[PDB]
């Protein structure tokens, strides 16, 4: 009805809105402590436990929350011999046709055959200048979690 | 991180969308800085209005324009966080692998 | 400048040179050259070990 100004109610409103910024910023930062986990998967150990003292973005972890229902394999391969696999076949000596040039079928470290097969991702496209290969990442799925992150295999 | 945007080994525009980090106290600065802005710009609106005739100060509206000019480089300044945590492909090429996935 | 390939066999476009950097390195002594090339499609790929 008219009592106070309309700019003396849009001033108010705006010191309002930023004292409920001011709400969410402390919230969050009070949501940043009690540690949410940002991921779903299977936890590893406690790095540090009751006592120690952390501080905002500290260099070591605390816990490794992996999950590995699906995983990576990098692939590494010499630049030798792809620069090799490329000339002979931009020649036509050979050809690679099919759907066959996307399944991996890798095998673990003793010499038993995985029973899954994957498909192969993208190759990177620049090699490491102290092994001198590409890295080939592949996706293969384990539904009762036949292998873990970190091994050694065969693709 | 929240979410990866893209695919990798696929080239890359300028400027896309490739990763998302989490914007918890880059959103409530960007609310604080548009409500001082959607005060400060009635107030500037309706100083020009009166100025017209004379009826508020030609130093007052000089102030107030001042004040408005201030906010929206505020909310620009705000809204430049807002952009960096939707973190941009600088350049366009070929990308690699991601070292670092979602979630750390 | 027309460089060799990593297995031992020609390029075969040739490219332009620049670049003569004049700050000698300090154990080997050895000034560094940056010759460029170019390429339509992904032949020689940043890296590798390559003789101009």
């Amino acid at each position: 009805d008219q009592a106070v100004s309309k700019q003396q109610y849009a001033d108010a409103n705006a010191a309002y809105l930023q004292s409920k910024a001011a709400v969410e910023q402390a919230r969050i930062n009070l949501r940043y402590t009690k540690v949410l986990s940002p991921i779903s998967g299977r936890i590893g150990r406690s790095a540090v436990t009751e006592g120690a003292l952390v501080t905002n973005g500290q260099a070591n972890a605390m816990a490794t929350v992996q999950q590995l229902d699906p995983i990576y394999v990098d692939v590494t391969q010499p630049s030798t011999a792809l620069l090799r696999l490329r000339r002979e076949l931009a020649s036509g000596q050979l050809e690679r046709a099919g759907d066959n040039a996307a399944k991996v079928s890798l095998k673990l470290e003793d010499g038993s055959q995985y029973p899954l097969e994957g498909r192969l991702e993208f190759s990177e496209v620049s090699v490491d200048e102290g092994t001198g290969s590409v890295t080939i990442r592949a996706v293969f799925p384990n539904p009762n979690n036949e292998l873990l992150p970190g091994m050694f295999v065969h693709a | 991180i929240l979410k990866r945007l893209f695919k990798e080994g696929s080239d890359v525009k300028a400027g896309q969308q490739l990763y998302q980090i989490d914007p918890a106290t880059y959103e409530a600065d960007y609310q604080s800085a548009q409500a001082n802005l959607a005060s400060t710009q009635e107030q500037a609106q309706r100083y020009k209005l009166l100025v017209a005739d004379q009826a508020v100060s030609k130093q007052q509206y000089a102030d107030a324009n001042a004040a408005y000019l201030q906010s929206k480089a505020a909310v620009e300044q705000a809204r430049i966080n807002l952009r960096y945590t939707k973190v941009l492909s600088p350049i366009s090429g070929r990308i690699g692998r991601s070292a670092v996935t979602e979630g750390a």
